[PDB]
């Protein structure tokens, strides 16, 4: 019987002959007892219940360490978790019909709008934000002009030594970022000098200034660029940060403005937003390089021949849709054009036996989901926070945020007084490090490791920071945190199937588009090899 | 290489052994302020050889055969380069050429100024 052992039951596994009842076990006896008679009650009640159950049990395998009914309380464990997945099941409230998208730090492209397009063609009765921020349309422009410089700088000192296998792309990255570094220090201190100054500038106005004092930028020319930008969002459903109050006033908005002023990291920045909007609204968040979901029974008179991959499938059957159907302009055949002209015919004569794009892609429709739960998707290589579903205020979407701003805790308490040691890169790195290590331990080791990359990230290959501090890491840990009845959790011993348990169905994102094949570029140590190579080829063209 | 980045060097001509001459090189497009810039030469019956650059971040190298002679210079909102020649010696006769060099947006070049020094 899949329903949760009652008292009676627990009493008979947990019994040993001649010990008398603790006060210890007698409380869990007792808590067991009041889940049983809270069926009127709400999931969030009841899981608080079987949290109180579960922390109950700890606190006597703790205190009698020899008892002879801890197998059973640990078989008891068991099933406080299984139970847990039921009610999850079990319980099902309608989802909020939002879609939720973010584009921030600059101008949001063609491609990205044409996406988006596809999503509202098919779910008309869903509201649809893309979250923007207002003040800091010109942060990709001064990452971009920062390192472009510091690229062109660092290749002219190895000018006479092109020959020399000590100038290798190891070199480079670390040469690169100690004028990086340095003009991210200097940046800082100028927009606090002027927050201090003029509390009423903005992001953009400090960015715009400091573009044309330091790289020659002209004002007139950035403003024109901001006005554009602001345009073609707020007519693409464009939805202000800087009005969200709720994200502002939260204990996360530094964590964004961290990623946003100080390090310029717009995908990090968009992992911390994405999550607080998804618990503050409810909905479904979608990365813009997503389309919706083939209908499932579309292409099942065509059969996938023995020399491709699923992968090159499922890229095959969007890029017949966008041949024949022409939904998005200039999407690439280049896997279709591969296939024998037999089933190329195949795809045109289904995709033209249908009218409406309503019998191509699928619609989100009435969807629910358990106030206990964020379902996330899922690619080969496990989690991805590139589709997220939660009803408003989800426990786990709770679990999620506070996973992020436990972690950036972490981050800033050594971080912080680092930097303010004002040395060059290396030898913030070093103190950051040294720092980090004196807190490390068994249960934080691997995660540790990777925080001390920080400085590094989008910079070097190798670092995978980003992904232990706001993204899926964060997410398995909230996950943890649900099925361990605790929080804090750093030491990920799920496994995909417990994971599985949270899964978005496959039905409802088509992952598998040419701008997201395209960003599974993985920055390791060959990719930062070839791009240190193309730099090189580039700069010194002619001599 | 860059086709929306045109540079035209000026000044060239016939000089005196100990004279002095300054190359100016005007350049269009919009990466000026991000690249590096820097002067070569051809000498006769020689292959082309780098002489003075002058990076975005504020570095200027030079030549051994050049330093102290050569003063090379760079004005953002111009977007011009100067190279100041002094105490000319008849080894610095060539066609002397500048580029811009830029690793993202690409590199490109003018066609030359040519220089000789009488002796």
């Amino acid at each position: 019987g899949m329903s949760l052992v009652n008292r009676k039951q627990l009493e008979k596994m947990a019994n040993v002959r001649f010990r008398t009842q603790e006060d210890e076990y007698v409380a869990i006896l007792d808590a067991l007892e009041e889940y049983h008679n809270m069926s009127e009650n709400t999931v969030v009640e009841k899981y608080l219940k079987l949290k109180d159950i579960n922390s109950l049990t700890d606190i006597y395998i703790d205190t009698y360490k020899k008892s002879g009914r801890n197998k059973a309380l640990k078989k008891f464990k068991e099933y406080l978790v299984t139970e847990v997945l039921e009610l999850k099941n079990n319980n099902l409230t309608p989802v909020e019909k939002n879609l939720h998208f973010v584009w921030i730090g600059g101008q949001i492209n063609d491609t990205a709008i044409n996406y988006i397009n596809q999503w509202k063609d098919v779910n008309s009765d869903y509201n649809v934000n893309v979250f923007y921020d207002s003040n800091a349309f010109l942060i990709n422009t001064l990452k971009k002009t920062v390192v472009e410089s510091a690229i062109n700088d660092t290749l002219e000192s190895f000018r006479e030594n092109l020959n020399d296998p000590r100038f290798d792309y190891n070199k480079f990255f670390r040469k690169r970022m100690e004028i990086i570094y340095d003009k991210q220090k200097n940046f800082i201190n100028y927009y606090k000098a002027q927050r201090e100054e003029n509390p009423e500038l903005i992001i953009d106005d400090i960015v715009k200034t400091y573009l044309s004092n330091e790289y020659s930028k002209e004002i007139d020319e950035l403003n024109t660029y901001i006005e554009e930008s602001l345009n073609k969002i707020t007519q693409n459903s464009g939805n202000d940060v800087r009005n969200f109050e709720e994200f502002k006033n939260g204990e996360s908005f530094n964590l964004y403005e961290q990623e946003l002023v100080e390090r310029w990291n717009l995908a990090a920045a968009s992992d911390i937003l994405r999550i607080s909007a998804l618990k503050e609204i409810g909905g479904m968040y979608l990365d813009v390089d997503m389309l919706p979901g083939i209908q499932p029974d579309l292409f099942e008179s065509i059969e996938k021949p023995s020399s491709v991959t699923v992968d090159f499938w499922e890229m095959t059957k969007l890029e017949a849709i966008m041949k024949y159907k022409e939904y998005i302009p200039e999407y690439t055949s280049e896997h279709f054009d591969m296939l024998d002209e037999e089933v190329q015919s195949s795809f045109e004569s289904v995709l033209a036996s249908k009218s409406d794009k309503s019998e191509i892609f699928s619609s989100l429709g009435d969807m629910e989901a358990s106030p206990l739960e964020v379902k996330i998707a899922f690619n080969s290589k496990g989690i991805i926070n590139q589709g997220l579903i939660s009803v408003k205020d989800s426990y786990c979407s709770n679990l999620i945020v506070k996973q992020i701003e436990n972690r950036y805790k972490i981050l800033n308490n050594s971080l912080n007084p680092a930097i303010s040691e004002d040395n060059d890169f290396n030898t913030t790195t070093n103190t950051f490090i040294d720092s980090i290590m004196a807190e490390a331990n068994a249960d934080n080791g691997r995660f540790m490791m990777e925080l001390g990359k920080y400085l590094r990230v989008g910079f070097f290959p190798d670092v995978k920071t980003t992904i232990n501090l706001s993204g899926p890491e964060a997410y398995a840990a909230a996950y943890q945190d649900l099925l361990m009845f605790k929080e804090g959790s750093m030491n990920i011993h799920l496994i995909e199937a417990d994971l599985r348990n949270f899964e978005i169905s496959k039905t409802n994102i088509s992952q598998s588009t040419e701008q997201e094949m395209a960003s599974l570029w993985s920055f390791d140590d060959a990719r930062a090899k070839a791009q240190f190579e193309e730099y090189k080829r580039n700069y010194f063209e002619g001599s | 290489s860059n086709s929306q980045v045109q540079l035209v060097e000026s000044g060239g001509g016939l000089v005196e052994a100990g004279g002095s001459l300054r190359l100016s090189c005007v350049v269009t497009g919009s990466s000026f302020s991000t690249s590096t810039m820097a002067w070569y030469r051809q000498p006769p019956g020689k292959q082309r050889e780098w002489v003075a650059s002058f990076t975005s971040g504020g570095a200027i190298k030079y030549t051994d055969s050049v330093k102290g002679r050569f003063t090379m210079s760079r004005d953002n909102a111009k977007k011009m380069t100067y190279l100041q020649m002094e105490n000319l010696k008849p080894e610095d006769t060539a066609v002397y050429y500048c580029a811009l060099h830029n690793a993202v947006s690409g590199s490109s070049w003018g066609r030359g100024t040519q220089v000789t020094v009488s002796s």
